[PDB]
This record gives structure tokens, C-alpha cells and sequence, in this order.
């Protein structure tokens, strides 16, 4: 096969390649922070890599982050409008390899 | 030599790279925006995780919208040839795609733009991670009993 | 420790939890389709999905659909304007578990 | 029984799920949308395999915003207690984070708001995933040589 958008002679990749963001919440939502002990994400992120960061690849770091956040933290108000709320926090990827932070 | 896959990233440069920490507790008055409590619990926790995992830590509190800026664009031209990524973590009140200054907002795309893979060429290749402890908007999730 | 958004009597996780979009673009972007092939994310997500459903976890399997688009598409217009462009794919995560597609 | 990590989802119940594919090749002239040549191609590339991973899928083609939705519905109000997953693939024009019918636009929020963890109780726990091809803007990557 053959086509007009492939093998290009000169090699190149898209200036937005090899980003990922670690949102710490959905697109649109609140994220929480405990004035205490810190943010949800950040506790949790801090948490999964002292724990895997020699073990995991980062996006499956991240996915044990999303699942911490999920069912560990619930929100506490005393004003019922931000009681007992939830949060998933959102891992974007543009990366185009595994990443480790060990060799 | 034998079969190569290239299937992650080359972390094995002299330095592992730059991980910057925009740590926003105190915001101007003139904006209205309350203090974020806590937040130095994270920046610390951040310091010390990075720190572990050989990263070049520099910590960063309370910059104004003109500062956040000048630190990427700083920060976006330096040599990172010998390093085998880069970090950002920004803690701050946020909006969808904004990240709050002490004064004001800033656009997340003028931020990342400053290390696209044709405006970073010691970054072409390297995997650039930015890590956002923000809100994305007002919506509230009520959730679901399992 | 102890504290008031941790540890709920009754486990709840969030609405939002367990979703994954394979955005075939960047935020902002065009994305590019081949008028005879289809278009560049499609074809790659389905030949990745056949070489690699049976052998890896959908977020690696999705990173190598993210560098197979990068590196072997650019595009061919008579427009100038929309000559010679790339296109990095955007993998979404919510999900809270890996995903392997076989057991 | 031994040490049990549930550090995957679920994937051995009855069936693996749908995987519903909507495809839009056509459009109405009063939209002044023009045809999405080679759509055809993606979506029996993505039947046969998903057909291969064991998934029920259900093609659609050009759909107007009204069906789109109510299709949406209808899947949402299955019983998929027996499924271990569920996808939807989107081929259309769009836009940030929008998705276009035959005639018109239709929110992507709208669309997975009826697979949300507590409207779609027999999904719940379960991965949802949603493909989109799909513009999401007018922007266009110049890439860099590597």
C-alpha cells in the first residue's frame, strides 16, 4: 500500500507530542484539599509513587491514584451544598512510550 | 546487537530533570481569592517524593501571573540535554484550562507552549509531565453507593 | 491520623469514576482522516488492538496507538495552509483499575 | 484463598459488553456539513475488531443529534448486569467536546452523562470507554524534525 499522509522522508512528530498531564479532577469539577493534611490528589499521588515508583509504570501509578482519591475521600461541609461530595482525578496522555523512573 | 523495541522512554540521562513546583498560598487581596490552606503539606510532600526519585526540585510560592510566566519561559530555556525529562507542578485556585496567579490568571497553553517539541529542542523526545492540583470549574460529584 | 474526609462508613466512589475517552486529537486540534484509508486514529487504534489485545494493558496499548499516529502520519494538501500537519492522539483516563481486554 | 490484589478490572463475567459504533458519513445539506469519505472504512475496521475481542457491537449510521441521544438512552437503560464492559465509538465532525448529528450538535456530556456510575447501576464499577474521532478544534500541529 501506498498514500499521500505516510512515510514522510523527513521525520517528524507533533510539537504537542510527549505531554501528559495529571489532572487532579473530571474537566468541569471542584477539586478538594483537606486544610490539614493537603490536597486529595496530591496526598495520593505522593503516596502511590513512594510505593511504586520502582515497581510501575507511571500510568499505572496514576490509575492507583485515580483509585485512592475514588473511594478514600469523601467531602465534609457544614454546608450541604458541598457535603459528602466525590472526586476522580484525570490523567491526560499524549506520551508515546512507557515511562519508569527506574532503569 | 540484538533486538531493540524502544518502547519506553531513555530515563537513563546523567540527570533525571527539573521538577518545578508553583506552590500558590496567598493570593492579593485586590483578586478576593482566600488562602490555601494545606497547600505547603503538599508542596513539601512533593519535594521529598521527587527529591527520592532524583529530580532536580525547585520550589516556587506565591507567584504573581507575570511570574509564573517568566519562570516557564526561564525555565524552557535552559539546556536540558542531559536530562532525561522535565516536571511542573502547579498548586493553585483554577478554572478549566487557567491556573491562578497571586494577581490573576494564567492560560495553562502559554505555560506548556514554552516546551512544545519545536520551542524546547533539548526536550524533543523527553516526556514533560505537569501535575495540577486545581479546580477544573464548579461542578460537584454526589457519587454512588457500591 | 484521623480526619473528616476519609475513611466513610458507607463506601461511595464518584459518578465520573471508571470512564476512558481515546480522544483521537489533541484539545483544540483538527484531527486528520484519510478520504480511501479512514482516518489516522481509527486505523491505528485497530491495528495496535489486533497485534496487542492479547499481550498488553489498554493504556499501553493506547500509548503505542499515540506514536504510531505521531510518527507515521503527516498530512498532503493542495492548501498550504493544511500541508504537512501532524496529529498527536489524547488518551483520557478516569478509570480506577488496569484494563486488560483477555483473562 | 491467597492474597487477593483487585489491582484489575473485572473482565471474565458472561459477556464483555457492547461496543456500539456511530457512524456519520452523511450529513443534512441544511447543516452545510460536508461527507466524511473513508468513515466507512473506520467503522468495519473497528466491527471486525472489536467482533475479535468478543464485543456485541450494534453500527449506526448517520444519525440525526435526536436519535444519536435517544440511541444513548436506550443503551444506558439496559441491563448489563452480565456484561464486563462498555464501548461506544463516535466517527463524526466535531468540536470541543461536542459531537455532531446529521443535523446538529450534540454535547459529549449529554452523551455519557447516562453511563454515570449512579444512572447506569449495572455498569457501575465497570469501564466505560468512549472513542472519538473527531475534530476538537481548528488548531494544527506544524510538527517538529526529529
Amino acid at each position: 500500500a501506498s498514500g499521500v499522509d505516510d512515510d514522510m522522508a523527513c521525520h517528524k512528530i507533533p510539537v504537542e507530542a510527549d505531554f501528559l498531564y495529571a489532572y487532579s479532577t473530571a474537566p468541569g469539577y471542584y477539586s478538594w484539599r483537606n486544610s490539614k493534611d493537603g490536597s486529595w490528589f496530591i496526598q495520593s499521588l505522593c503516596a502511590m509513587l513512594k510505593q511504586y515508583a520502582d515497581k510501575l509504570e507511571f500510568m499505572h501509578i496514576l490509575t492507583r491514584v485515580n483509585r485512592k482519591v475514588a473511594t478514600e475521600f469523601e467531602s465534609f461541609s457544614f454546608d450541604a451544598t458541598f457535603h459528602a461530595k466525590k472526586q476522580i482525578p484525570c490523567i491526560v496522555s499524549m506520551l508515546t512510550k512507557e515511562l519508569y523512573f527506574y532503569h | 546487537s540484538g533486538i531493540s523495541l524502544d518502547n519506553s522512554y531513555k530515563m537513563d540521562y546523567p540527570e533525571m530533570g527539573l521538577c518545578i513546583i508553583i506552590n500558590n498560598k496567598n493570593f492579593h487581596k485586590s483578586t478576593g481569592m482566600t488562602s490555601r490552606s494545606g497547600t505547603d503539606v503538599d508542596a513539601a510532600n512533593l519535594r521529598e517524593t521527587f527529591r527520592n526519585l532524583k529530580y532536580e526540585v525547585r520550589n516556587k510560592n506565591d507567584l504573581t501571573r507575570e511570574e509564573i510566566v517568566e519562570l516557564m519561559r526561564d525555565v524552557s530555556k535552559e539546556d536540558h540535554s542531559k536530562r532525561s525529562s522535565f516536571v511542573c507542578v502547579l498548586l493553585s485556585h483554577g478554572e478549566e484550562g487557567i491556573i491562578f496567579g497571586t494577581n490573576g490568571p494564567v492560560d495553562l497553553k502559554k505555560i506548556t507552549n514554552f516546551f512544545r517539541g519545536d520551542r524546547c529542542r533539548s526536550l524533543t523526545g523527553k516526556p514533560k509531565l505537569f501535575i495540577i492540583q486545581a479546580c477544573r470549574g464548579t461542578e460537584l460529584d454526589c457519587g454512588i453507593e457500591t
